């Protein structure tokens, strides 16, 4: 009664391919803002076909800033054993 | 064993896996490439105190 | 000598004996994971020991600016270029025998002339 | 260059979502593949 929500962890999306990156300074003072990120383009991922090599090129709405071509460093190609989890808040009545 | 324990539930769940770990560097043939750089060289060059 | 350790907790792995076969065996002390060793030493206490005599030497040795130069032969490239630097064990019994690094190959000899 | 390629497109997730839920990192320290979905 005091929740109206299943107290159970949800382990229904969990089989969901996620990249942890790692940001410069410059870029990640512009991507973890909380006042941005209303789904517009942040760039586009290629992939080479035979792999071995990444890279995100963003748009041109840097402003001619910063560079416009990164490359994806995978600093371990198998990463094992790392997940994300979200938490959110149980309606507190019935 | 112990009759209370006071939990704090909370509402998780999982939501991916992780399966790379990457490492964005800029591009050292992008034309804009070197004003990082300089942004770089600014930040040791800055004297917040007054 | 070299250490065992446990696959289920990682915890280092004791030496047990079987009498029902005769054998040695490394038990973990806490969640009971068993596997047969591979050699019969378990212990090693060297008094007189050499390990260390070429402790230090990086890909990037010869790039210490303090380090002396020497016209020594390599003999494994046959080229003239190495530093050397006497042994770095600091117990006060050593001999002032040099190693010497080429700056070519990356390897490691010795001036001994009397064991080598 | 040529299209040797298969490039997708990356975009934010909208903010909607995202108030009122925090996204964290899980780290198993262990030695094994632990996955909560079987293990
Ligand atoms: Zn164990
Ligand atoms: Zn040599």
């Amino acid at each position: 009664k005091v929740y109206e929500e299943s107290l159970d962890l949800d382990l229904e999306r969990s089989n969901r391919q996620v990249w942890l990156v790692r940001l410069p300074m410059f870029l990640a003072e512009k991507w973890r803002d909380r006042n941005n990120l209303h789904g517009q383009e942040l760039g586009k991922i290629r992939i080479n076909k035979d792999g071995s090599k990444i890279t995100l090129l963003l748009n041109e709405n840097d402003n001619d800033s910063i560079p416009h071509e990164y490359d994806l460093e995978l600093t371990k190609k198998v990463v094992e054993n790392e997940y994300v989890f979200t938490e959110q808040n149980l309606k507190k009545y019935q | 064993y112990i009759p209370y324990v006071k939990t704090i539930p909370k509402k998780t769940a999982i939501v991916g896996t992780v399966c790379h770990e990457c490492q964005v560097m800029p591009s050292m043939n992008d034309p804009n490439y070197h004003k990082i750089v300089e942004q770089r060289r600014n930040i040791v060059k800055l004297n917040n105190k007054e | 000598t070299t250490f065992r350790f446990c696959r289920d907790c990682n915890n280092m792995l004791y030496p047990r004996e079987d009498k029902e076969n005769n054998r040695l065996l490394f038990e973990c002390r806490t969640c009971s994971y068993v596997e047969e060793a591979g050699s019969p030493l378990v212990y090693r206490h060297e008094l007189i020991t050499n390990i260390g005599e070429t402790a230090g030497v990086v890909q990037d040795i010869g790039s210490d600016p303090t380090l002396p130069r020497s016209d020594r032969e390599c003999p494994k490239c046959h080229s003239r270029e190495n530093v050397f630097f006497q042994s770095q064990q600091r117990r006060k019994d050593t001999s002032m025998v040099l190693f010497f690094v080429c700056l070519s190959c990356s390897h490691i000899f010795t001036s001994d002339q009397k064991n080598k | 260059d040529p299209n040797e390629y298969n490039e997708f497109p990356l975009r934010a997730i909208p903010k909607e979502d995202l108030e009122n839920m925090r996204t964290h990192l899980l780290k198993f320290q262990s030695k094994k593949k632990i996955n909560p979905v079987t293990d």
